[PDB]
RNA sequence: UAGAGGAUCGAAAUCGAUUAGAUACCGUUUUAGUUCUAGCAGUAAACGAUGCCGACUGGACGGGACAGUGUGUGUUGUCCAU
RNA sequence: AUCAGGUUGAUUCUGCCUGACGUGGAUGCUAUUCUCUGGGGCUAAGCCAUGCAUGCUUGUGAACUCUUUGUGGGGGAUUAGCGGACGGCUCAGUGAUAGCACGAUGAUUUGUUUGCGGGAUGAGCAGUAGCUGCGGGAAACUGCAGAUAGUGGUCUGCCCCUGUGGGGGUUGGCAAGUAAGUUGUGGGCCUAUCAGCUGGUAGUUAGGGUAAUGGCCUAACUAGGCGCAGACGGGAUACGGGGGAUCAGGGUUUGGUUCCGGAGAGGGAGCCUGAGAGAUGGCUACUACGUCCAAGGAUGGCAGCAGGCGCGAAACUUGCCUAAUCCUUUGGGGAGGCGGUUAUGAGAAGUGAUGUGUGUGCGAGUGCAAAGGGGUCGCAUGUGAUUGGAGGGCAAGUCGGGUGCCAGCAGCCGCGGUAAUACCUGCUCCAAUAGUGUCUAUGGUGGAUGCUGCAGUUAAAAUGUCCGUAGUCUGUGUAUGUCU
């Protein structure tokens, strides 16, 4: 976290999505809406990756933008 | 520098209920609606004169009934809505606030300037009645009205006519 | 400065005081001025609303009044003799309201001739000796000048027991 | 902040003076003089929103610095100067006078009058002093006035010459008299007396209008401009101060509704 | 924790059995403790797992105390309705 | 004034978790028009290049200048006066010393405004700005000589307190209005793993200081003052109100932000002028960071309007104005107005139609300080839908083809192992529509905090037993007319 330097894991939602991002990439990420527990069969992550290099990664996946 | 605003409309309470979807249909489709916020802005405008109406008839206040009694029977009665009350009986008044009680969301829908260029046969039907309302073809007496809302009057109503200087006129 | 304000003490219950402010010109005030004894010096200070005050630094002759007969004369200062509330400003010779002084007794030479050597005895003792006493009853740092009157019976009686 | 100010934002102008709530962020403040600062109009505004003779500001500092209008007569050219109740405004060219009212509605009104009323005026009194060998008494429009009778007292109403600017003659309160109330809950409203009782330090005047209504007030809301009914000292506006309640309105377009 | 006392039973320790193994159930040798006096401590399924006080409300068969004489007052156990 | 899904082989409950409706902030895709209303508050009361935001009026007339010329004129420097204490920005401090409500000032001062009162044309000496010359210094700033208005002393007179002596002052006033200072009582931020606290501390008597009351300050003396009806402490994103959101009733939550009140100008202190300042587009010192120099000196204050850097998930133009509104009303004004920029909110019209385009473009006139726009006419002209879903909750497909407990989906229950109505891809349909989804905080939902109005044998919960002080209850603080 470039604010707090704090480590956290977050998950990368869709399909083969995962391989647009490289390591020392930016990312924003943001809350899954539970109140701060884990949804679904997802064990010990809390957050959640939305945009590569100020990208929105849904977009990506739908595309109707390009890969940064 | 004046104010904010405020909302003319609401929104149903549950969205998917077939009891509900049902009649909405209907009205947007009888009346040639736009869409489902003109609807809900009508509602609250025949559902104020209800909670209006119930306050004066429960009201111990003696001097309530002569003031804000009469006075919202004759806002009723210059729209077209009610018919033609005797406002001098106390009774004949009291009979009055028992049938603004028993009213529909069609009192309110026809009279409405869109229906009104339909009932005065001017126009095939209400999808052309908005279409010739919008290109400045109807003068109620003296003014191009343009926006197929205008709430018409009673007393105004007989006066609707073409543009005499559109195409549909003579000059 | 000096400052009459009460932001800064303790409240009613013994609570630390909270301050919220800087001082106000508002309530600005002045060192103790301390007016002597020899060769009269006043000056005026300028105060709010643009008035005037007269702050006494030194004063002779002030202007005291005989009670039996009621007239003014003007007198010279010799000494100070009681305070009623610090005696570390009878050493020094100032001169604050009701501050007890000794006066030369000249010219009041005419009026003392009226009062026989019978029930004051005390008061023709003291003008063969060569001086009064006199009691002040103005603020010499606040309008600039002494002005009283002198001390008779049951008064001279009540103070003399005080300075011996 | 413990310094004065010197402007007035325009919503906090008095709901008398008729001002629109657009139309700037600002108001014209009055200044300081003859009445009190809730009870007075300043100048500039009589002559263009209640006479609509200047239609500008260039036009206005036109007619006054030109020397066309006199308050109370005597000649004045500030637009600040503050202009209060029974004050006469005349005008030279296009000769006229009017009187400064109130409506029912409790706003500012200019009310035409001829030129034998234009030398009047009716105050209280409100204070009574002595200074240098000289008896006083002080109005209620703020003035001195010397050598006056020596059996006014306060609370009295007093006519000024309004052209030399001495007593002429005056008004006892009692029963059966006539009232303005000049400000309060009922202000614009004119009466008759009927009891004068008192309270803890207070005197309070029923009264009765015109048209048959009851009525009551405080004894420093009130002037007294007549002797009876039919005797009163001024020229009463159009409507003399009834207000009819909301009853009596809606049966004056509607009817009556009997059982 | 201090003094006094010591029949019986018995943690801990110890052997003999049983068992695939039993540091256990069963048994033999043998202790602290179990008792009294003076104190410390302050816990329990310390339970009817059921605050305290006041007003009003059907039957049947009982018990314990007092007073009367064919019943009453305070307490209390069992069984049937509303 | 409303409920649904989820613990079981099936049942009735307890209990929470999730859906369905609003509102403030940030963000994804997608966008035709106009009308009103908003926009560097949250993190950094962090640091700032350049331009602008404050100057006027004369009963004052220098240099210079004109006239055929004299108690003559033009000219405009400086004196003298008024203002710069308001307006604008921000929310660090402050939990009541501020703010709101009702009171006291008989304890006080007040320029400009209004109406009354009041005013040295005497002597005699000193002496200055501009102006005319000699000059210093990198700079920023400054000296000496010469000669003149206003002016400054001292006598004289005038006024004040006294008088069978004397001693002060140099014309300063009264009443209204406006403004300001001082002061009494009362109010639900959270906390007892905060229970005893207080030395100018509580009072008396005298004096000083102040515009004025008062331990406000000093000298002497008395031993007081507050507290479970919560004192004294400590914490959290604490500026107070007017106000906002939610919505049967009763309640819960929020207010940096237009209007009114306060406080501050990197941090602390101290002051001058003035009717009014403890002033920061005033001065002096220490302290954080600095800037320019010829090295000896001299200097800075955007939480004013634009703009830049930094910080962060997070926010516009280095534009035009001698017009409206007002202050100081042809002087001055980044106050204020006028556009531009941006899915801030709210309202109103469109994306076509058969008899005879609700759009776009241009032209007149109107409009303005000058222009946009808009609406009244004409000329051609013809363009303009998306976002989220289809097993149940919850409106809508056992439709085609791929993948085979993989890849992925799914707030919750759940789906996928070659027989997928739930994943990926194509069609078809559903809801709302210039909009529609996601993350975060909060009202309702919740009789799941219970005053109205819950529960406590076994589901979470009556304390091992008696006695007992404060408090509550019992025994012996109300309603209403009139005025404010």
């Amino acid at each position: 976290l470039i604010a707090t330097g704090k480590k956290i894991t977050a998950f990368v939602p869709y399909d083969g999505s995962v391989t647009y991002i490289e390591s020392n990439d930016e990312v924003t990420v943001e809350g899954f809406g539970k109140k701060g527990r884990s949804v679904g069969d997802i064990p010990g992550i809390r957050f959640k990756v939305c945009k590569v290099q100020n990208v929105s990664l849904h977009a990506i996946f739908t595309g109707k933008k390009e890969k940064p | 520098a004046g104010k904010k605003g405020s909302k003319r409309a609401s929104t149903p309470r549950d969205p998917f209920e077939k009891e509900r979807l049902i009649r909405e249909a209907q009205l947007v489709g009888v009346y040639g609606l736009k869409n489902k916020h003109e609807l809900w802005v009508m509602e609250k405008i025949f559902a104020k004169d209800k909670e209006r109406a119930r306050i004066l008839l429960t009201s111990t206040n003696p001097e309530d009934i002569p003031i804000n009694g009469r006075s919202l029977l004759r806002r009723l009665m210059k729209y077209g809505i009610l018919g033609g009350i005797d406002l001098c009986d106390k009774q004949e008044v009291v009979n009055g606030l028992n049938k603004v009680l028993d009213l529909t969301i069609n009192h309110y829908l026809e009279r409405r300037l869109q229906f009104r260029v339909f009932a005065a046969g001017l126009a095939k039907s209400v999808h052309h009645a908005r279409l010739l309302i919008g290109g400045r073809c109807i003068s109620i007496k003296d003014q191009i009205v343009d926006v197929p809302g205008f709430m018409v009057r009673a007393d105004k109503e007989p006066l609707i006519e073409y543009n005499p200087y559109s195409r549909y006129g003579d000059k | 400065g000096i400052n009459h304000r009460g932001d800064h003490k303790r409240r009613k219950t013994g609570a630390k005081a909270v301050i919220s402010r800087k001082k106000r010109n508002n309530r600005a005030g002045s060192q103790p001025s301390s007016t002597k004894i020899g060769e009269r010096k006043v000056t005026p200070v300028r105060v709010r609303g643009g008035n005037r005050k007269y702050k006494a630094l030194r004063l002779d002759m002030g202007h005291f009044k005989f009670i039996t007969t009621g007239k003014f004369r003007m007198a010279k200062l010799l000494q100070v003799v009681y305070h009623p509330s610090s005696n570390e400003l009878v050493r020094t010779n100032t001169l604050t309201k009701s501050s007890v002084v000794k006066i030369s007794a000249e010219p009041f030479k005419n009026d003392i001739k009226d009062v026989a050597r019978d029930v004051d005895p005390s008061l023709h003792e003291s003008f063969e000796k060569g001086h009064l006493y006199a009691i002040i009853t103005s603020r010499p740092g606040q309008v600039g000048m002494a002005q009283g009157h002198v001390l008779q019976g049951d008064e001279l009686k009540f103070y003399a027991d005080k300075f011996n | 902040p413990t310094g004065h100010r010197d402007h007035l934002k325009r919503k906090t102008a008095p709901k008398s003076w008729m001002l629109d709530k657009q139309g700037g962020t600002f108001a014209l403040m009055p200044a300081s003089g003859p009445h009190k600062k809730t009870e007075c109009i300043p100048l500039g505004y009589l002559i263009s929103r209640f006479l609509r003779y200047a239609s500008n500001f260039k036009e206005l500092s036109i007619i006054l610095a030109e020397k066309n209008i006199k308050v109370n007569g005597r000649v004045r050219t500030n637009s600040h100067f503050p202009v209060g109740l029974f004050d006469v405004v005349s005008i030279e060219k296009t000769g006229e006078h009017f009187r400064v009212l109130y409506n029912v509605h409790k706003k500012f009104h200019l009310h035409r009058i001829s030129s034998e009323e234009a030398s009047y005026r009716l105050t209280k009194v409100t204070k009574k002093y002595e200074n240098q060998g000289i008896p006083y008494i002080v109005s209620s429009c703020g003035l001195s006035i010397r050598f006056c009778d020596p059996a006014i007292d306060l609370g009295y109403t007093i006519k000024i010459s309004n052209e030399t600017s001495k007593v002429i003659e005056y008004i006892v309160p009692g029963p059966d008299k006539v009232i303005f109330v000049s400000r309060g809950k009922a202000r614009g409203r004119v009466g008759v007396i009927n009891t004068i009782s008192t309270q803890g330090k207070e005197t309070v005047y029923g009264m009765t209008d015109f048209a048959g209504n009851t009525f009551s007030c405080t004894s420093k809301s009130c002037i007294l401009i007549g002797e009876s009914s039919e005797n009163i000292w001024i020229t009463l506006p159009k409507e003399r101060g009834i207000r009819q309640s909301e009853l009596e309105k809606i049966n004056a377009q509607l009817g009556e509704m009997i059982d």
